[PDB]
């Protein structure tokens, strides 16, 4: 019996076979211009025909073919906008992409195929949409939840999609009364998403929302440790190992793969203070849908 | 992981093991025992039991108020073993 949503959630109702064609509607810059990477949040036209829900990803398929004349891959994007989306209308839904330009161990520079595209599209553009992708990040039933939100820069997208709908819509079968506890981990204050958007959660529910960033580059504790997901987190360190212990818990962590570990090491040192092994309850909280992975 | 439900029937009285995942009837199934189901998705009467002992984790069905969840009816289909759980079937 999941403790996630289920009823209502539907998946695949498009596969990189014969994706759907949306239309860019916006696409928008969202991180400063001295940023080290630019982030743009860009919204498409659904027709209503995908009905996705918080938590989902949709595929992207990027226009044109690669090196061996192949179309390009399906790359997942999570979804950014709340199920109405947007434009509360449920015919949009939104991303939050980060654009990927490396340059490799040979000294060329490299351009991620589908974060260009992407984030190239002008308004009026196709796009190609496959999904809804996924059921691991869908929110969970209980409306009186302690929901943790472990984000890294555009992991930052569903969790932006939960907190739409608990705090900036009205619904009559949901009414999110537990405690919202946000963590968004970047690397300047000019690399931040959405801030304003959560300024304005917490404003109108203060005993119901929390945000903490942590800005690895500008902050440091006055240890001097800078500040990366994990070491804003330590601060809060005995009071979230106590919500941890609750049956109304439920972590969901979103983003860059390597995140993790750092965050693993807080866990395993408050673990081993109370004789506990930290990947033993781990798992066995991911039995009960309590911690929720989606790094990439 | 695994709880006994004992299944009192019209025909007598059945034990199986089963998994705290595994849907009742979908055991019972697995077991070889007939018992009735319709849209086997909580939300008719076909599959009512009652819960004489224990309890279960009927996830979310569609078809019993709370008055009748707090008189121990049971949907047999959608409801998962959360102990050991003696069960009345064929119960409309
Ligand atoms: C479930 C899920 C959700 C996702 N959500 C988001 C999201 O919300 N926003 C978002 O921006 N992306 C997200 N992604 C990542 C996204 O799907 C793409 O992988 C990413 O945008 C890169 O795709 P690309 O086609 O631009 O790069 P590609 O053309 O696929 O090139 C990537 C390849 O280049 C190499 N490479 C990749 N990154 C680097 C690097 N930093 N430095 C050096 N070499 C590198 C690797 O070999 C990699 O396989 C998600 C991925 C998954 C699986
Ligand atoms: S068969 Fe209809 S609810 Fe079990």
């Amino acid at each position: 019996c999941s403790k996630k949503q289920e009823e209502g959630v539907v998946t695949n109702l498009y596969k990189p076979k014969e994706p759907y064609v949306g239309r860019c509607l916006l696409n928008t810059k969202i991180t400063g211009d001295d940023a080290p990477g630019e982030t743009w949040h860009m919204v498409f036209s659904t027709e209503g025909k995908i009905p996705y829900r918080e938590g989902q990803s949709i595929g992207v398929i990027a226009d044109g073919v690669d090196k061996n004349g192949k179309p390009h891959k399906v790359r997942l994007y999570s979804i950014a906008s709340s199920a109405i989306g947007d434009f509360g209308d449920s015919k949009t839904v939104s991303l939050c992409v980060k654009r990927l330009i490396y340059t490799n161990d040979a000294g060329e520079i490299v351009k991620g195929v589908c974060s260009n595209f992407l984030c190239d599209l002008q308004p009026g553009d196709n796009v190609q949409i496959t999904g809804p992708v996924g059921k691991e990040m869908l929110m969970p039933k209980d409306p009186n939840a302690t929901i943790i939100m472990l984000a890294t820069g555009t992991g930052i997208a569903p969790f932006r999609s939960f907190l739409w709908k608990m705090f900036f819509e009205k619904h009559d079968d949901y009414k999110f009364n537990g405690l919202g506890w946000l963590f968004l981990g970047v690397p300047t204050s000019s690399s931040l998403l959405y801030k304003e958007e959560f300024g304005k959660m917490k404003e109108r529910a203060p005993e119901n929302f929390r945000v903490d960033y942590a800005v690895s580059r500008e902050q440091t504790n006055a240890a001097g440790e800078r500040m990366y997901i994990q070491t804003r987190m330590a601060e809060y360190k005995e009071e979230l190992w106590e919500l941890l212990k609750k049956d109304n818990t439920y972590v969901y962590m979103c983003g860059l793969k390597g995140m993790e570990k750092g965050i693993d090491d807080i866990m395993v040192s408050l673990a081993e203070k109370d004789g506990i092994d930290w990947f033993d309850y781990k798992k066995q909280l991911k039995r009960g849908d309590q911690w929720n992975v989606e790094v990439y | 992981a695994t709880y006994n439900v004992k299944l009192i029937t019209p025909e007598g009285e059945v034990e199986l093991q089963v998994p705290d995942d595994v849907y009742i009837l979908d055991q019972a199934e697995e077991d070889g025992i007939d018992l009735p189901y319709s849209c086997r998705a909580g939300s008719c009467s076909s599959c009512a039991g009652k819960v004489v002992s224990g309890s279960v984790d009927q996830c979310d069905q569609s078809y019993l108020d709370d008055g009748q969840i707090a008189d121990g009816w049971v949907l047999t289909c959608h409801a998962y073993p959360t102990s050991d759980v003696v069960i009345e079937t064929h119960k409309e």
